[PDB]
RNA sequence: AAGAACCUUACCAAAUCUUGACAUCCUCUAGAGAUAGAGGACAGGUGGUGCAUGGUUGUCGUCAGCUCGUGUCGUGAGAUGUUGGGUUAAGUCCCGCAACGAGCGCAACCCUUAAGCUUAGUUGCCAUCAUGGGCACUCUAAGUUGACUGCCGGUGACAAACCGGAGGAAGGUGGGGAUGACGUCAAAUCAUCAUGCCCCUUAUGAUUUGGGCUACACACGUGCUACAAUGGACAAUACAAAGGGCAGCGAAACCGCGAGGUCAAGCAAAUCCCAUAAAGUUGUUCUCAGUUCGGAUUGUAGUCUGCAACUCGACUACAUGAAGCUGGAAUCGCUAGUAAUCGUAGAUCAGCAUGCUACGGUGAAUACGU
């Protein structure tokens, strides 16, 4: 807004895994205002995945949100007959908003049945640099490359 | 419809209703009982200077207080006509006790009497710029902190209607704790209806 | 119109499905309370002068 | 002995209640201090416009305040003040004996 | 509709002028307004002139009408096409 | 030898009664893990107990009224902490730095007319 | 129809 | 329009009426029924013109404005003040300056919300005890506390202010309301009401029955229900508030597969009733198909209110099983307990809501900047 800036809202850790990267992933999972049926989907997919792969539940999830952290990205201006897409560098707290919704809306776009395991097959494929969520820090990373020419039009 | 009836911003706050009584049932009868009589002092005492009526109930009998800026007229010598209304209202289906005449002296500081020494001077065809400019003119001498006035409509015949407001002193309408009076009226003439609205602050 | 239709509503009609209220100040059918017998114009035009007990505005 | 207090304004419902409870404390009898009971707010929204403008409305209301008073030792001379009618014309008292 | 415990509703004068030629020679059409009364078996054979608002239009009561109302068989609106 | 405190949150009122004992919390004839349905609320209504570092020293003994499960699981935590500046009031420097002696005034908002909600306008088409 | 009517009521 | 089967009802056809359906002064009998047979001074109009009015109302817009006296400047129209350096949500404040002051606005005085403290203890509350007894706890509501850039650092010497800090329940007009300047639009309203001018007066007035506003090739505005697996279904199991209630809420019992019926306590109501909150939670289950999804449309058989649900009311049982797989061009709301979903409650009301005015439970995501 014009007048200035504001804070955000600072959420207290999970009961169990003891991070705030799993409270801010329920707020991406929650919908319509129902934190009941979002905490089935998020503790039934740390142990629907913890079987499949024999290391911890939180180091195969937290490497599943660090292949997805887009480091560059495009923003726009106009010219007067063209409208060029500039590439800007991404802050250290916006890469954590996008990795966590590039992982949860690339899960309703999947052909499994119950979203215990869509979210479960997407934290284990995305841990190996592959599939849906983690081409999209690659969709979004040529566009900051193709446009490497228009960088001087920056702010 | 831009601004708000200074009795309406100010009842409850610093004003008190002109019907101080209580009913749960019989509210639909005990209210329209009063309109039935209040509109009877509004044709019976039309030619005297009354500016409020209250209607106070206790144990199946009423206690009215007409405020009559010109007493002497309302009563009669020896109370001979303050009772002649009392036997006129008891035909309002009860015995209607205790008419009580209080007198107002500074008779130009009342938005109901002022409003009508204007509104009745226009049906006798006075100018509309000196009927009002002489009551902004009487009422700061008596002590007002601010008076304001306005006539409205077909002023002097003219086929197009305007509003012509003169004013004086401080009349702070928006402040809540300040007590401000007001009253419409309306003159009727060869041309239609006039709109006299007076506003006194003190 | 009015002054013909109100004097056929202060008149007990056949079947008591047939008592429409119709305000007892002006005559208007149209939005009329029971606790007052006063439509939406007259409640506001009377509760401003102050002649309806216990009423003020509401600011909660 | 159980009595009730009503009025649309609170200014004469304590000016009344705690005015005449020591009309009982006059003689030999003691009464429970007045107990306030849940008061009610009714509310009616109407249309400001005489014609076609919903969305511009106006609200009003009307309350009723209630008050409790009960005494614990009536004498032959503690209810002969029952008709001490001095309440200021708005209040409505409820006696049930 | 009406109920089991209430009967059928017939308008109290559509019966008397029908049970007044109980045993009579011929049937002349009966002049009605009561579109709202039900049809009994008694009417079977009658041709009533009901009211559709401006004209009494006639229909003759048969035995497949014997649970209906008198005015289901008399249009009120007119609509030829657009 | 029990301490006292009322805390409110959002139209729930809960009266809490700190005693000397071991970790356990009973609410309205019930064990709160039958009372509270998420493990999210039973972690932070003993937030007071990890800021002062008296993790297990008390049995809790709550009485609740109003609201739903969040506002009751949260009017409580304002009892546990407004009954522990009553035992050692010199605890009060640090139970107030975690922001735990705020009543939290954020209530539910009036509905306004000609709007479909507090702040939700009707759909605008201009033509 | 005629029989149905009488049966439902009593006639 | 905060309630169209009659009435409402201001339109239609038939059946009818003349000082009038309303002021004022002088039990049987024909009938769809009103109605009948028995036992003049004048009213009146929901007729016309909102471009002849008064009152009331939207709008730009809660935007920071809109001027006046007296002085000066200008041949005058006009200007100044009201600009300028700063800052503020704010013509809000300081400083400067041919202006010096003042009015309407702005803020604040008003409510309702977030911590307390005296007064009080039924109908409320239940700590210390077996509901007796208690006023603690919390609730109710009167009085009265409280929030002012008071204080404390350091950038400003335009001087205001600005960022941070510490007592605090809340910190910088706390959160939300009422509160709507001068004028603009010859905006809306002669139909709620009153009314100048012009019309009608065996009618353009008046009373009934029935019809109509519910008409359907179609095009638009506001909503509602869904297209499912964060779902269906059918079982155990918790937790709110805000309000209505006399010829009106209407319990427990019984009867019904169900809408609901018959009996009937108590309550003019902090006591009693409406009143189960539904989301939620623990479970069995179904496993991607126009499906157990979805609930339109019809035939049937019923329940209620009412003189009467035929045109044309809500509900329930059984059968019927429609289009709909997340939306073209473009378009809308919302900055916090708000958006989204979920349920309750009121006014109109015999009867009928998906609409309007309220109320609380669960409750996010983002605001780099300009
Ligand atoms: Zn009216």
């Amino acid at each position: 807004p014009r007048k200035g800036s504001v804070p955000k809202r600072d959420v207290l850790p999970d009961p169990i895994h003891n991070s705030k990267l799993v409270t801010k992933l329920i707020n991406k999972i929650m919908l319509d205002g129902k934190r009941g049926t979002a905490q089935r989907i998020l503790y039934s997919a740390f142990d629907l995945v913890e079987q499949r792969s024999g290391r911890d539940a939180l180091e195969v999830f937290e490497e599943a949100i660090n292949n997805i952290m887009p480091v560059l990205e495009v923003k726009a201006r106009r010219v007067g007959g063209s409208n060029y897409q500039v590439p800007v560098e991404v802050r250290p707290e916006r890469r954590t908003t996008l990795g966590l919704r590039w992982l949860v809306n690339y899960a309703r776009l999947r052909g499994e049945k119950t979203m215990e395991d869509r979210l479960a097959n997407e934290i284990l494929d995305a841990a190996n640099n592959t599939g849906g969520a983690v081409k999209k820090r690659e969709d979004t990373h040529k566009m900051a490359e193709a446009n490497k020419a228009f960088a001087h039009y920056r702010w | 419809g831009q601004k708000i009836n200074p009795i309406g911003l100010r009842v409850g706050i610093i004003r008190d209703w002109e019907a101080k009584w209580y009913a749960e049932k019989d509210f639909a009868s005990l209210l329209h009982e009063d309109l039935k009589i209040r509109k009877f002092i509004d044709n019976e005492l039309k030619e005297a200077s009354v500016s409020h009526v209250e209607i106070e109930r206790a144990a199946n009998r009423i206690n009215i207080a007409i405020h009559t800026g010109k007493p002497g007229m309302v009563i009669g010598k020896g109370g001979s006509e303050i009772e002649k209304l009392r036997n006129k209202l008891n035909a309002l289906t009860d015995k209607k006790v205790h008419i009580n005449v209080i007198e107002i002296k500074k008779v130009d500081l009342d938005a109901r009497l002022v409003a009508e020494n204007i509104a009745r001077q226009l049906e006798n065809r006075a100018s509309f710029r000196r009927v009002q400019k002489q009551a902004i003119t009487r009422a700061m001498k008596l002590g007002a902190k601010g008076i304001k006035t306005q006539v409205s409509g077909r002023l002097g015949g003219a086929d197009i209607a305007r509003a012509e407001q003169y004013s004086e002193g401080t009349v702070p309408l928006h402040t809540l704790r300040a007590d401000i009076d007001y009253a419409h009226a309306e003159a009727d003439t060869t041309y239609g209806k006039l709109g006299v609205k007076v506003w006194i602050y003190r | 119109a009015k002054t013909s239709m109100v004097a056929k509503q202060q008149k007990k009609q056949k079947y008591a499905v047939r008592e429409y209220t119709r305000c007892e100040r002006c005559g208007r059918p149209h939005s009329v309370y029971r606790k007052f017998k006063l439509c939406r114009i007259c409640f506001r035009e009377l509760a401003y002068k102050g002649q309806i007990p216990g009423v003020r505005k509401a600011s909660w | 002995i159980r009595i009730r207090l009503k009025a649309y304004d609170h200014r004469v419902i304590d000016q009344s209640a705690e005015k005449i409870v020591e009309t009982a404390k006059r003689s030999g009898a003691d009464v429970s201090g007045p107990i306030p009971l849940p008061t009610e707010k009714s509310v009616y929204t109407i249309i400001r416009a005489v014609h076609k403008y919903k969305d511009s409305r106006e609200q009003f209301e009307q309350r009723t305040h209630k008050r409790l008073i009960d005494i614990v030792n009536p004498t032959p001379k503690t209810v002969d003040a029952l008709m001490g009618l001095n309440l200021p014309s708005g209040v409505d008292i409820e006696i049930k004996l | 509709a009406r109920s089991i415990k209430k009967g059928p509703f017939v308008d109290e004068h559509l019966m008397k002028k029908v049970e007044a030629q109980e045993g009579s020679e011929k049937k002349q059409v009966i002049k009605t307004w009561s579109r709202r009364s039900t049809i009994f078996p008694n009417f079977i054979g009658h041709t009533f002139a009901v009211y559709d608002g401006r004209k009494h239009v006639p229909v003759y009561v048969t035995e497949d009408m014997v649970g209906h109302k008198l005015g289901e068989f008399a249009p009120t609106r007119t609509f030829k096409g657009h | 030898v029990e301490y006292r405190g009322t805390g409110r949150r959002k139209n729930s009122v809960a009266r809490v009664r700190l005693v000397p004992g071991e970790g356990n919390i009973t609410v309205n004839n019930r064990d709160v893990r039958e009372y509270l349905p998420f493990e999210s609320l039973i972690l932070d209504l003993n937030q007071p107990f990890d800021v002062t570092e008296t993790k297990g020293n008390y049995d809790v003994l709550v009485n609740v009224h109003g609201g739903g499960f969040t506002g009751q699981a949260q009017a409580i935590r304002h009892g546990i902490a407004r009954a522990l500046l009553e035992a050692d009031p010199e605890y009060r420097g640090s139970l107030k730095r975690a922001g735990l002696l705020t009543r939290d005034p954020r209530m539910k908002e009036r509905k306004k007319p000609g709007l479909k909600a507090a702040r939700r306008s009707p759909q605008f088409s201009k033509r | 129809r005629v029989e149905r009517f009488n049966k439902k009521f009593g006639l």
